[PDB]
């Protein structure tokens, strides 16, 4: 599994980081870390795809990055619309195809 | 704009088996591959199956890689899941998801582009 | 020697094929009869291709048996019959074969290049 | 069809290489016409030989796409492209294609033989 | 070059085989020639094909060297001679060599299906 | 209907080597695969190695994959197994055994046809 | 291994079952089920081949059978002179080839 | 008869990376297959890594395999090795040996046959 | 790892013999079993290459063996000179490459 904080929060307008944490061989080799917004009782959106990536739909809040092993969604403007249960999703190869993290509580 | 539904059962007992099946509409189902996701009550979701959008390859999670099929209808524009020998540790909601995979000639994915609302498999 | 398993059961003449390999290939009426024997060759070596034989003496397949080409025993093939009464039996269904085969390579050419696809 | 997927696009037109496939085989200069072909078939076959391509229709290779030969989408190439529109935006670099071809076939066959020398 | 290898040793002019491998196939007499060269290119690639070696340039096999054929060391071999002083020395055992090959490659491709007959 | 007898040694030192044989009588030798299968002499018996018919491959159960040798002469009509490092855990009777395994052009096996009455191996 | 009941009886002339438990990969993928006799001091005879083929010679008592992952075989007619310890043996794959259960002894 | 000579840093953090290299003369570089060999300060001497002559071909040893990256320049007649992640259990002093391997049409070797004196990297 | 002496001693002029014991993958099954020679604070100096050859400039005090699957280098004529630390060195296979055993001090 990728490590995520269990927990993250902040007062609404703030910009909210959500970090995951894999190995060199999910975060790392693989540049394909998509980020998941699951509401309570409902399948979850899809966000983030690929490092930076928004699908259409998806305002500019929403924004990837990655640094060596370690990947982060930062969330601008937040809001209470946008609290929700975030996943990070890292493809670990051809034998293992999808990891993901645990959910953050936002 | 597309819509995907899971149709399946509830409670078995273990060591039975179960087939859920979802139906696509909205976009060509032909065109692109579907996996499946389960979530546990408590816990967060993993990857359990990928199928290719021809059908011919599929790709399992270790934890249920002797006992899962996964299939696909392009004429139906169906997925089906027959699950095997259902533990404790697989009860879970199972989402039907469009992506995490391309047939060489179309740009990459590797992520879930769209997803259905989920069955619920318990034991 | 050139044919000397003809009259051999199959599982026996199996093991001479490169015998007839090689005697395949090795005036103007002349001259066509050697383009024709060489586009001959070329069409079985190029069916070969298509199938994903191109290397191959014995070429293991994906595509099942029907069993309604043919119904008897394995054993009755290989060790009871030649490889003429054979032919004779699947000259009906040989094109059925060839078709199937070749659409087998495709699917199979297909399933290769998506998973090379995966990185 | 023979050529029917020819207006088709890239990508659907790639489903049926064996129709083509099986018919570029199938007087004096009837008989010069008939080898010609032969030889222009077998330089095809030797050609993809080259490439480790001996035995396949569709073959992948280590080659990186330069972008500079054309930077089109790779949806744009296959799901909105011909086949004839695509060579004719590629003839100028098809000879530097090959050659990267050839190049990267026997760095592979010096690396696999190096390989298998290791005991 | 075409044959610009042929005289460096066997190491060196290793590294240059797709020149000639592509050199060798690019009135009633010209025909006859031109079907010539054409079957004699078969015959090599038939031969390759038995080895199977149909798609490689360099081939490795399972047939160990006898050493009774040439005692010389490797380093001498691959460092010091020419591919034509080579072919001088082993003309005297190539037909041996070439019925191992062929004998090897019969072994190999029966243990492969019967490797593929385990379920 | 055929004979099938087992000849080797008995008592070993750790660490060393012994060579078995059996001798094939009324079938023909060179038309089926053999197998050799031990019995501990307070346990089961268990597959040791797997040779086919024509001789050219060899399986090996992993407890011995790296020491046993397994060869077979269509001419004398004999199996030999040339056994090294015999440990404690490979004091057994050995018993060989035709069958196990068909050359691609035979129908299926899968199981041991005929069998001898086994040497004892001890160390 | 397999698994097998370590002693089975019953009266003569009893339908007696032996139960051979095995995995998934096991018993289950393939059909190729084997059962073997065993007499002390002697070397097993075979049985049942295939989940329910009998080798020429041996009488109908022995009914071999299959379900799910468990095979199992059925002596109708028990008589002392067919008392043995009996084994299964299964096809396990390419990796490993066979697999054998402990003995049951009737 | 030759001269080969490490060059590299000393003390990193946990979690960084460093490049060594080495030059090469009095021998064709070019020619010969190359190995990086380590010694823990109180331990004995271990492979690393190794690198055909060619340089097409690489190979590591497990503890290091998913971070190190080895690669020569045969113009240049130099090896270099990019470590990353160097952890406390990766302390030693690295070796640039010449040797360990041939291509194929060399006489066998699996030996180093020429050693420098060894570039210290701690962390 | 292979196993090896952690000393071994002997007056000059005695022939002082250094085993090195594998398992069958290593010395056994590979007849590439190589010396080196490693003074304090230097970097080793090949000894002895193959099981039984010599490099150029290396006397013909230092004489290789193989039985079984223990290696072992004799050094006859032992004075100062040659103390050093001794490692042996096996070649393993393709997936794993050279095994190094612990220096012996001498
Ligand atoms: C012809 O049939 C006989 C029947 O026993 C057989 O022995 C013989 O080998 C056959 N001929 C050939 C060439 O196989
Ligand atoms: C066998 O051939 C018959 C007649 O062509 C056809 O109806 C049947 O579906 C075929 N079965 C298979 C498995 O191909
Ligand atoms: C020609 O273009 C039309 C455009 O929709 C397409 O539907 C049709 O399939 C094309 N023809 C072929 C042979 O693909
Ligand atoms: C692409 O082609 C241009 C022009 O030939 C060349 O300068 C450039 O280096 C090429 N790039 C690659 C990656 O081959
Ligand atoms: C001819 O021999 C000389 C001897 O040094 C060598 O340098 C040269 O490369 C050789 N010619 C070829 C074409 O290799
Ligand atoms: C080498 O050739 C000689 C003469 O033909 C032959 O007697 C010998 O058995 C051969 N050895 C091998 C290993 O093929």
């Amino acid at each position: 599994a990728l490590t995520q904080p269990p927990s993250v929060s902040g007062s609404p307008g703030q910009s909210v980081t959500i970090s995951c944490t894999g190995t060199s061989s999910d975060i790392g080799s693989y540049n394909y870390v998509s980020w998941y917004q699951q509401h309570p009782g409902k399948a979850p959106k899809l966000m983030i795809y690929d490092v930076t990536q928004r699908p259409s739909g998806v305002s500019d809040r929403f924004s990837g990055s990655k640094s060596g092993n370690t990947a982060s969604l930062t969330i601008s403007g937040l809001q209470a619309d946008d609290e929700a249960d975030y996943y990070c999703s890292a493809y670990a190869g051809r034998q293992t195809f999808y990891i993901f993290g645990g959910g953050t509580r936002l | 704009e597309v819509q995907l539904v899971e149709t399946g059962g509830g409670l078995v007992q273990p060591g039975g088996s179960l087939k859920l099946s979802c139906r696509a509409s909205g976009y060509t189902f032909s065109s692109f591959a579907m996996s499946w996701v389960r979530q546990a009550p408590g816990k967060g979701l993993e990857w359990v199956s990928l199928i290719n959008d021809r059908g011919g390859l599929t790709f399992y999670v270790d934890s249920v890689k002797g006992r899962f099929t996964i299939s696909r209808d392009n004429s139906k524009n169906t997925l089906s899941l027959q699950m095997h020998s259902l533990r404790d540790g697989d009860t879970a909601v199972y989402y039907c998801a469009t992506g995490g995979m391309s047939s060489a000639l179309q740009s990459s994915k590797y992520y879930f582009d769209f997803w259905g609302q989920g069955a619920l498999v318990t034991v | 020697g050139f044919l000397g398993a003809a009259g051999s059961t199959m599982g026996a003449a199996s093991m001479t094929l490169t015998v007839q390999a090689r005697n395949l290939l090795s005036g103007i009426k002349q001259l066509q009869a050697r383009v024709l024997a060489v586009e001959h060759y070329l069409r079985d070596q190029q069916l070969l291709g298509i199938w994903g034989c191109s290397g191959k003496l014995i070429c293991c397949t994906n595509v099942p048996w029907n069993s309604s080409w043919s119904n008897r025993n394995l054993s009755e093939i290989w060790d009871n019959m030649t490889w003429l009464q054979w032919d004779k039996e699947i000259s009906n269904y040989t094109q059925i074969i060839y078709g199937l085969l070749e659409e087998s390579q495709n699917q199979q050419e297909k399933n290769e290049q998506d998973l090379l696809a995966l990185d």
